[PDB]
């Protein structure tokens, strides 16, 4: 998808 | 008061490419501000001076600050390792927003991402702290390097840092 993550990056 | 302006050098493959300065929002978020502030003048005796924007999606976003483990994992505040969700007054509203990558309720550390593009569905998960103020061309020349999937085709660095006022 469109997330800004630090560690388990998600679609 | 006046809010503080850093600015970032960019270089790609060590090349240099220009400055992108930011203007932070301390009277809406003092904390999130200084944080971003101190880690651009590197003044604790760490900062982002020398990272890399590790992800970069066109049409979406531009994230860096991983200053630790230089992977997308890593990174801390002047505060210790991770800090509150100061508030959510602040929304992403367009291209140029300055915004706190985290891994959930308050888990900000030093990574961020500049907007290229309205992301409301971010609103209330990630605080907006600052804006591009100047050198947004330079922002959208980034872009470029990036893909869907994030990965950049060159190395983008932030060369220098600092504030300017």
């Amino acid at each position: 998808x469109l997330l800004v993550t630090v560690g388990l990056v998600l679609a | 008061m006046v809010n503080p302006t850093v600015f970032f050098d960019i270089a790609v493959d060590g090349e240099p490419l220009g400055r992108v300065s930011f203007e932070l929002f301390a009277d809406k978020v003092p904390k999130t501000a200084e944080n971003f502030r101190a880690l651009s003048t590197g003044e604790k005796g760490f900062g982002y001076k020398g990272s890399c924007f590790h992800r970069i999606i066109p049409g979406f976003m531009c994230q860096g600050g991983d200053f630790t483990r230089h992977n997308g994992t890593g990174g801390k505040s002047i505060y210790g390792e991770k800090f509150e969700d100061e508030n959510f007054i602040l929304k992403h509203t367009g291209p140029g927003i300055l915004s706190m990558a985290n891994a959930g309720p308050n888990t900000n550390g030093s990574q961020f991402f500049i907007c290229t593009a309205k992301t409301e569905w971010l609103d209330g998960k990630h605080v907006v702290f600052g804006k591009v103020k100047e050198g947004m061309n330079i922002v959208e020349a980034m872009e470029r390097f990036g893909s869907r999937n994030g990965k950049t085709s060159k190395k983008i660095t932030i060369a220098d840092c600092g504030q300017l006022e």
